[PDB]
C-alpha cells in the first residue's frame, strides 16, 4: 500500500548529540504522522502526533516537522534513555503504516571482532547432526557478515544466527553464527570456514579447521 | 488514566486458532470515536499494523491479514477481541493493542500501549535441551544449548563465580519448532589449564538441569 | 487506497 520509508535505518550517536531522523511517504499523509519510541522489551512510546505536536508529557528535546511526504523527528540533546529504536506511523490512509525503524546506538571507536570456530562435538555427532557455530566477538559498528564455507563451497540456507544487544560498558556487540549439518554431510567434508565481513577488517578473516585434524 | 493488557495463549500450534484479548480502563468503547488497534512485532523486527475497532462499530484489517483476521468488541466487558485464522512460525511475535483518541486533531497516533503479549507459533511439546561444549592470549569457549521447547532457559558459568566476558546469545527458533543458543565466555588463555569452566543450565519448563565442564 | 476514518 502506502509505503513509509525510514531513514537513516541505523545511526551511532553519543548523550549530548543533536539528531534528525526522517520518515519518507510514498504519497501525501497530510498531518496524519505519529513519531515513537521503543526501548528494548518494551512498548512504543508516544512522542509525537499530528506531524509535529508534542504529546502532553514529552520532553521537549523532542520535535518533529513536515507534512505530506517529508517528515522529521529531532532530539536536541541525546540522553540515555533515547538510545533506542524509533518508528513513524502514518494514520491518514488504511492500512496505517508503520516505517521500518530507525536504530539509534551508542558511538565508540570501531573495533573489529575477534573471532572463533567451534567444530561439532563428538557427543553431538552421534545425535545425528553436527552443528558449528563461530564467535564474532566484542566489535563495533554492529554491521558484520558471516560467510559459511565447506571443502570451499559457501553455505546458505543452513545457518542462523543472533546478536547480543550492545554492551552497557564497552559499547560493543558480539554475533553467534550456527551452521547445521546432518552427520553424514560432516563427514564427507574436509574444511570448515568462517569467513568475517567487518568494518574494522580491512580484510575479511577467516577462521577454518579441519574435520579430524 | 488509561490502560490496556493483552491476553491469551503465549504458545500455538502451526494452523491452529490464535484468539487476543484486549482489556483496558481508562475509557470506554462508547466514547466518540475513540479506536482500539493491534499491532504486532516480530523478534527483532519492525512493528507490523493489524487492524482497528472503533466506538461506532466499524472495523479495518490489514489487507495482506484481512481473510484471517476478526476483530469484535464487547463493550460490558470493555475488551476487543482478535482472531487469527491459520497461524504459522511467521506469525510468532509480540502482539500489542494500542487506544487511539477520537475527535475533542490528535487522533493522529495510537497514544497509549498495552505492554504486548508474545505470542510463539510452534507444534513442539515440552522438551529439554543438550548441552555441548563449544571448545578451543585470549580463549574462547562455551556451551551449545541446544534443542529446547519452550523458552526460556538460564546459563551461568561456574556456578555464577564467572561473569566477566560472558555473552549468552538470543536463542533462535529453528526450523524443527525447537530452540537453540549459545553462551560463550572469553578468558586468558593461560587460565585454560589451572581454570575450569562449567556452564550451569536450568530449563525450569521441563526440569531440565546440566552442568558441562568445558575444556580444549 | 481508502481514507482514514478522520482523514476528512
Amino acid at each position: 500500500a502506502l509505503q513509509l520509508t525510514q531513514s537513516p535505518s541505523s545511526l551511532s550517536a553519543s548523550v549530548g548529540d543533536r539528531i534528525t531522523i526522517t520518515c519518507r511517504a510514498s504519497q501525501g499523509v497530510t498531518s496524519a504522522l505519529a513519531w515513537y519510541r521503543q526501548k528494548p522489551g518494551s512498548p512504543p512510546q508516544l512522542l509525537i502526533y499530528d506531524a509535529s505536536s508534542l504529546e502532553s508529557g514529552v520532553p521537549s528535546r523532542f520535535s518533529g516537522s513536515g507534512s505530506g511526504t517529508e517528515f522529521t523527528l529531532t532530539i536536541s540533546t541525546l540522553r540515555p534513555e533515547d538510545f533506542a529504536t524509533y518508528y513513524c506511523q502514518q494514520l491518514h490512509f488504511y492500512p496505517h503504516t508503520f516505517g521500518g525503524g530507525t536504530r539509534v546506538d551508542v558511538r565508540r571507536t570501531v573495533a573489529a571482532p575477534s573471532v572463533f570456530i567451534f567444530p561439532p562435538s563428538d557427543e553431538q555427532l552421534k545425535s545425528g547432526t553436527a552443528s558449528v557455530v563461530c564467535l564474532l566477538n566484542n566489535f563495533y559498528p554492529r554491521e558484520a557478515k558471516v560467510q559459511w564455507k565447506v571443502d570451499n563451497a559457501l553455505q546458505s540456507g543452513n545457518s542462523q544466527e543472533s546478536v547480543t544487544e550492545q554492551d552497557s560498558k564497552d559499547s560493543t556487540y558480539s554475533l553467534s553464527s550456527t551452521l547445521t549439518l546432518s552427520k553424514a554431510d560432516y563427514e564427507k567434508h574436509k574444511v570448515y570456514e568462517c569467513e568475517v565481513t567487518h568494518q574494522g577488517l580491512s580484510s575479511p578473516v577467516t577462521k577454518s579447521f579441519n574435520r579430524g585434524e | 488514566r488509561i490502560t490496556l493488557k493483552e491476553s491469551g495463549p503465549p504458545l500455538v500450534k502451526p494452523t491452529q486458532t490464535l484468539t487476543l484479548t484486549c482489556s483496558f480502563s481508562g475509557f470506554s468503547l462508547s466514547d466518540f470515536g475513540v479506536g482500539v488497534g493491534w499491532i504486532r512485532q516480530p523478534p527483532g523486527k519492525a512493528l507490523e499494523w493489524l487492524a482497528i475497532i472503533y466506538s461506532d462499530d466499524d472495523k479495518r484489517y490489514s489487507p495482506s491479514l484481512n481473510t484471517r483476521l476478526t476483530i469484535t468488541k464487547d463493550t460490558s466487558k470493555n475488551q476487543v477481541v482478535l482472531v487469527m485464522t491459520r497461524v504459522s512460525p511467521v506469525d510468532t511475535a509480540t502482539y500489542f493493542c494500542a487506544h487511539r483518541r477520537g475527535p475533542t486533531g490528535p487522533v493522529n497516533a495510537m497514544d497509549v500501549w498495552g505492554q504486548g503479549i508474545t505470542v510463539t507459533i510452534s507444534s513442539t511439546s515440552t522438551k529439554g535441551p543438550s548441552v555441548f561444549p563449544l571448545a578451543p592470549g585470549t580463549a574462547a569457549l562455551g556451551c551449545l544449548v541446544k534443542d529446547y521447547f519452550p523458552e526460556p532457559v538460564t546459563v551461568s558459568w561456574n556456578s555464577g563465580a564467572l561473569t566477566s566476558g560472558v555473552h549468552t546469545f538470543p536463542a533462535v527458533l529453528q526450523s524443527s519448532g525447537l530452540y537453540s543458543l549459545s553462551s560463550v565466555v572469553t578468558v586468558p588463555s593461560s587460565s585454560l589449564g589451572t581454570q575450569t569452566y562449567t556452564c550451569n543450565v536450568n530449563h525450569k519448563p521441563s526440569n531440565t538441569k546440566v552442568d558441562k565442564r568445558v575444556e580444549p | 487506497l481508502e481514507l482514514d476514518k478522520w482523514a476528512s
